[PDB]
Formats: structure tokens, sequence, C-alpha cells
């Protein structure tokens, strides 16, 4: 949910 | 009796001659039977090597030591196995056979399966007891050491139990993991858990979140950092902070913090490129010189760890996490990659030179997961991003990613190496699984 | 005190539950102390698997058995570890990162490096005596068995001393092979040699070869198949040939040619393609309609070779791989490698099953050189070829190899996997070399130099 994510952002 | 840890396993002769290359100079029946032993363990000492899978052992000893060299740590260990890591499907409850590292960490942690991302929990968001909240359960001392952000996957399953890793502080916890956060009855973010859980000694990068104000509950409106201060920790930011610490223990709890993000990396070098093999330069790694004497090294975090927690006659846990990397800027970096693997070499053998004379110790080293990195022939014809290095043995090493630049490299499901040293270390032979690895710390230090 | 092969190491129970995963059950320093033992060896099996590797296997496992699965001869084995297999570089006698089949195979077999393309010399072309030799000399019988054409690295390795591992016939063998050709006063090509070396058992595929005729020597003019016919080998093409044969020894050795090249893969599935996880749907295999009756599995091969070979009361060596995959028809083919995976638990499993009952056989199981497959994650990256797979658990699995599509699979310098069972079996465990294989399984059996 990172490992890398997607979003995890913004 | 005692019980030995291979001496020396390196090409016994000239590599060119019949029997030159052999590792083994005889029977080795006797020493495995040396090795085994039911006897209760008194401490355990967990080295996790992030991506360390054996690829990247074999590649840092190609480079580092020869092909015919010898890690007298990480190659030490006599008994030796593969597990499995998959993962599980949180809507269907079903293998995912790509785990990430807070699934893989949450595993061996607590014993349960969960999904990807997930951190002490299972997939119905129930929080499980770890190995860590075990240990201090039964008064046993605890220590929590890693070269990256204490807040990371590794270090924070120990303590944390979050519906997301990402759920580093305050603010992240507040819109990720709404049932974690403080604010709203949940047990807070990660470094807020961290600050509860109360490890005897915890040491390693992530200071960037103690930044952070907690938003609710007794210490709100003031950083993380001086909420460890006030609920009494010894704060250490460098290593001469670290060595003036002279104890540690539940009412004075050690806390270091070295670096805002993941602590310097060993070995610097340039990154793996398309055709980085044939048109650019062969490499040889240079010394990190961000490697200050003022920021502790892996080994040096692990030795005082040791010293800490080992004043505790009950007996200790102590995990170690060797990650430095991280994603891209170390990245797709086999000279970052490399020095990662001789990071973790040099604490194992502190660890084994430990438990070897106290007899009583149970040394674990493992990995999380492999890394789709390999080694090829200097003539790959193979697509991706390549680099030619300089090894010990005066020969040229090809290496190679199968990661988009501009991408950071993927995870594998391939079951992994994992080794053990002293009492139950048996356990870790032949096929397990990453959640046997709970049970097996467990047992071996009789937790209920 | 009998030395346990590991009854069940699946998960336990519900996995999604605390413990359901776990593959014990208990302390297992009593099952490892009674894995152990020096007493000597009466015989060795030894299993090669291309795709023995730990990633192949996991793949097979989690397609097959499911990811909380337990290959019953695969993963049985107690002990494992780690083994290098770096070649040396001709020219310079330093170490070459990435070794061939050819440069692996002879390491095992003759306990020495050598340099990629070789068959069993070393950097020097000299000739070494191989382990099937070396037992020949002692009275043991030997058995050499492989579901690849008998004339590829792996089974020619134990027979053949040639200076590149293309050198099948006289032709090739003329043109590459000089020094050895016959008509130069070599020992000649791959076949003549596997020929001249006469194991009891060779049991496996490359009939094409064998089809050519000598340019020389006292069997000049005919085929080395006639050539076979006329020093007594047995000669078996079938299923049903191969199961009416009550013997094999010297004065009555066998020779199975159950395939033109390489035997009928058990799995067929598309070639993996670039995306090929969200470009195509997900795969299941399908059995292979070459694959029948009439021909023999490596498993029923293994079974009639050490029936066989367990006739001879002083013991005997046998050699199985399991190699049926070519290239590029099989390819970047998921099914043809979870399939051969999973013909040689068969292989693995006659084997442990008739070792775990006699008591004085050497299991080993091992797993070629490196190979780039890896498990990925199912969501768009990939890359390279790729594939999405239906599992046992109802779950799909994506794979990725990472060499090119017009090009096969390459190889790695990754340390690869080896267990054993039986006496001697501790001397695999932990990190050891290629080459310490050969040394133990010649120690085991009391070989002498």
């Amino acid at each position: 949910h990172a490992t890398p994510p997607k979003k995890e952002a913004d | 009796p005692e019980m030995p840890v291979l001496e020396n396993r390196a090409a016994q002769g000239d590599i060119t001659a019949p029997g030159g290359a052999r590792r083994l100079t005889g029977d080795q029946t006797a020493a495995l039977r040396d090795s085994l032993s039911d006897k209760p363990a008194k401490n355990i000492i967990l080295l996790i090597g992030d991506g360390m899978g054996d690829s990247e052992i074999t590649a840092a000893r190609n480079y580092a030591e020869g092909a015919g060299g010898f890690f007298k740590g990480i190659d030490a260990l006599p008994l030796t196995g593969q597990y499995t890591h998959y993962a599980l499907n949180k809507k269907t409850g079903k293998p995912d056979y790509v785990t990430d590292l807070a699934a893989s960490a949450t595993a061996w942690s607590t014993g349960v399966k969960t999904y990807n991302g997930a951190l002490g929990v299972d997939i119905h968001e129930k929080d499980h007891p770890t190995i860590l909240e075990m240990a201090k359960a039964a008064g046993l001392a605890t220590g929590n050491v890693s070269t990256a952000e204490l807040q990371d996957a590794t270090p924070a399953a120990l303590v944390a139990h979050v519906t997301s890793r990402k759920c580093y502080g305050p603010s992240a916890t507040s819109e990720k993991c709404p049932g974690n956060a403080l604010e709203k009855g949940g047990k807070g973010s990660i470094t807020e858990q961290l600050l509860n859980a109360r490890a005897d000694v915890t040491l390693g990068g992530g200071a960037k979140t103690f930044a952070e104000t907690a938003t609710a509950g007794e210490w709100q409106g003031k950083t993380l950092r001086e909420q460890a201060q006030a609920r009494g920790y010894q704060l250490v930011s460098d290593a001469a902070s670290l060595n003036s610490v002279t104890e540690a223990n539940q009412q004075k709890p050690l806390l270091g913090l070295f670096a805002d993000g993941n602590m310097p990396v060993r070995w610097l070098g340039p990154k793996a490129t398309y055709h980085g093999n044939i048109d650019k330069p062969a490499v040889t790694c240079t010394p990190n010189p961000q490697r200050n004497d003022s920021v502790p090294t892996l080994a040096q975090m692990t030795d005082k760890a040791i010293e800490l927690l080992s004043k505790n006659e009950k007996g200790f846990f102590l995990q170690v996490e060797g990650a430095s990397i991280d994603k891209q800027d170390h990245a797709a970096n086999p000279c970052g990659q490399i020095g990662e693997t001789v990071d973790l070499d040099e604490a194992v053998q502190r660890a084994l030179e430990f438990a070897k004379k106290e007899g009583n110790t149970l040394v674990i080293v493992t990995a999380d997961h492999a890394h789709a990195s390999q080694i090829v022939a200097p003539d790959t014809k193979a697509p991706g991003l390549t680099q030619a290095l300089n090894t010990k043995d005066g020969a040229v090493m090809v290496m190679s990613y199968g990661n988009s630049e501009e991408d950071s490299q993927e995870h594998t499901g391939s079951q992994l190496r994992i080794a053990a040293y002293g009492p139950h270390a048996a356990n870790v032979v032949g096929l397990t699984d990453q959640t046997d690895l709970f049970y097996t710390m467990k047992a071996a230090l009789g937790l209920k």
C-alpha cells in the first residue's frame, strides 16, 4: 500500500 | 557440544583445478548434529535484509568477496531452508501470490496472513499481538532496530496495528486509516502506537514523522518528538548521543532517530541503464562519504542494542533490519544494493559472535522477498537496465533489473532463504511458511 | 532409527486465521537428528530438474497445489541448502558469473570447474572422469535418464568428453570438435562416446542423432542406432517395449530412445507475451495429447530404472533429469515449465518411496543452473513476457520472463536450491559449491579416485 503504492498522494 | 557457525566456506583452493572450488573440506554430518539443540532459548536476534534473496547474496559475494568468497556472517549459518510468503486477497481471503512488506512483516510478527498493506491486522482489520508485545508481556527486553524509517513496515509491524502501512503519523492516519486515527477513538498512527509499544530499544531513521503534532489525546498539540520526551524516552540523534547511553528499560526506554528519512547507504554508484553494460564503463563502487562517524551503522546499533538488552536476566528479543535503501534514488542501484548486503553481513557477524559465546541465543537471518535483479552474462541479449561491475576477482559481472526506470523494482512471489543458528534453529530447515517463523520464535522463547 | 521424509508440510488449516498457514505442527529438532547419518550410501539417485529452482517450484506449487499446497516429493526432502555455479573464463581462468548447462553439468559430474560449452573437460580441454564412469569402475550399476535429448548437456556430461556441447554426432563433431572427431584420433562425438560409456540403463530422447552414420571407426558406414544394436544394447522405443525389459547390465545394456528430440511436455499453454497479463486472458493448462500410455513418463522411466539397477548387489548410481522443455516453441511457456516441475515431483516421489524402504540410498534434488522466471504482482506492471494463470486456489497468478520473445530465456548466476535425503544428505545443507556435490556423491558411495 506503499511498495510503492498507487495514489498515496494528493 | 557447543554449536558451531561455519568458519570458512570459501573456494578452498585453485578454482581451475579439480576440487579447487570446493567449499567443504570434509563430511558435515557431525557438524549438523552439533548444530541441533531443543534446549530453551533465552534470546532471539532476527536479522532481516530487504529484498536480500539468493540472487542478492550471490551478487554481493561475487562483487565484494569473489565468486569463491565467503560471508563470515550471512553464509555462516549451518541450518538453512526456504519459506513461502504469499499474502491474502482482502475480499476473497484467497492467496495473492505477491506479498508486500507490510503483509510479510505481519506474517512473521503475528503469525497470520493478511492483505498487502496491512500492518498488525488480519483481513477483517482485527488486531493481533506481535512477538514483540508478547516478549514484553513475559518480562523480556525488546529491541527494534532498522536502518530504514522506524515507521516503515518492518519495524512498525512489531509495534503498530493499522489498516494501511501508509499511516505514518497523525496527518496520514486521519485520511487513510480513519478507524485508527486517535481523534476517532483509534489507537493512533504508526508512530503514536510505537510510542505506546514502548520497546526498551528503538533505533533507526524516520525522525520526520516525529515533527508532526498529535491532533488529540493527552499530548494533543505538541510534536511527537516532544511526546516521546515527556513520556520518559531517552532521545538520541547521533552516534555520540547513542554511545553515552548506559541503560535502556521501561523507566528509561531508548529511542534513537538518526535521520529524517532512511539512514545513509553504505556504497554509491551510477544507476543501471539501457545498454549500460556495453555503452558505459565497468563500475567500481565508492564509499558513501555521507557515512559519518556521527551516524551509527547497522552493525553498531546492533552492538549497542545487544549491550543494553543483555542486561535483562530474563532475556530479550531483538529485530535488526538492513534496508537503508529507498525508492527511486537509490533504486535500480546495484552499488547501493550490494553495499546494503554487506551492511547486513556485518550486523549478522556481531549477532553470531554474541550468540556463540552466550550459547542460549537463536539468530535468524532472512529476507522479506527477492528482488528481480539478476546476474546475467556479459553478453546479455535481454531487454533492460544493465551495469557491469569490477568484482574482487578482477573480472566483470553484469547486473540487470526487470523494472522500468521511472518505476521501482517490483516484488516477486518466489519462496526465499532463511537461515538460523542456535537453539530451535532446526525449525527453519526445509520448507516452512513465513508464519511458522512467528511460532518458531514464540516456542523458542516459550511465550504464551 | 529410520530416516524420515516429510509427510505433510502444507498449510495445516484456514490460512485466513491465526496459524492456519503454518506448515509445521511442532518442533523439528528430533526430525532433523533422525535425518542425519554418515553411514555409507549403497546407491545414489540424483534428480535434476531445470526449474527445480525456488522460483519455478513456488510457481508450480501455487499452480497445481495452491499457495498452501505441498509437493509430496519435491518439498519432502528434510535437508536443504544453496550452491553456487559460476564457470571459468577459458582464457583467463577467472570466474564467469553465469554458467551454461554444460559447464554446470561438468562441475557436479566430475568435481571440476570449466568454461561454458565444455562437456567433461576443463579449461585445458583435458578429460576428467565423471561420477558415472567412476561408479562403473567400482562395479556399481549405472543409470542415465532425461526427458531431453540424450545428447543434451545434462545426460551427456556423465558419459562424454568434448570441447563443445554442440558436438552431438560425427558431422557436428567433425566441424566443431575437430580434436574429438573420431577420424582424428579422438574419442568421438557425444553419442559415440555415450555408446562407449555403456551405462546399464539410458532412457531419454534424441533418436535423431542415432540416425547418423559414423565417418570412421570399426563401425564406419552404419548408423549409430545400428552400431548400438551391433554392440549388444537392448533397443526400446516406447512404453510397452520398455516394460517388457527384465534385465539390464553390461552383457545386455539398455538404451531407450522414446522421441526424435526431446520427450513430449506434460502440459500445453500459450507462450508468454508482452503485457500478456492484461492483454490476454487468464490461462489454464491443458493435457498435451501427444502424451499417452505408449510414451513413458519421467516417473515411469525412473521407476523402471530403479528396478533394473536395484538388482546389482553392489549398489547403483542413477541420474534423472526432467527437462522435456526445449527452446523456443515450449519456450517462454509457463505451462510447459510447471508441468515439468510436476513430472519431476512424481519421479522424485518414486525415488523417495524407494530410498525410504531400502535405507541406504542418498536422494539428491537440484535445479540445473538459474533462469529468469518470476512470480509478479497481477496488476499492470509486468514487464517482459508475462502470463496470467488460473491456479488451484481459484486465484490468478502472474509470471514474467524478462528475456525476449524471439530469444530464449536467459541464464542467471544466482545460487540455487539443493536438497537431499539419506546417508550423507547433510553435505548439501547450508552454502556449498556445485563441484562439492561431486565429492559428496563420490564420498558417500566410497568411490576411489
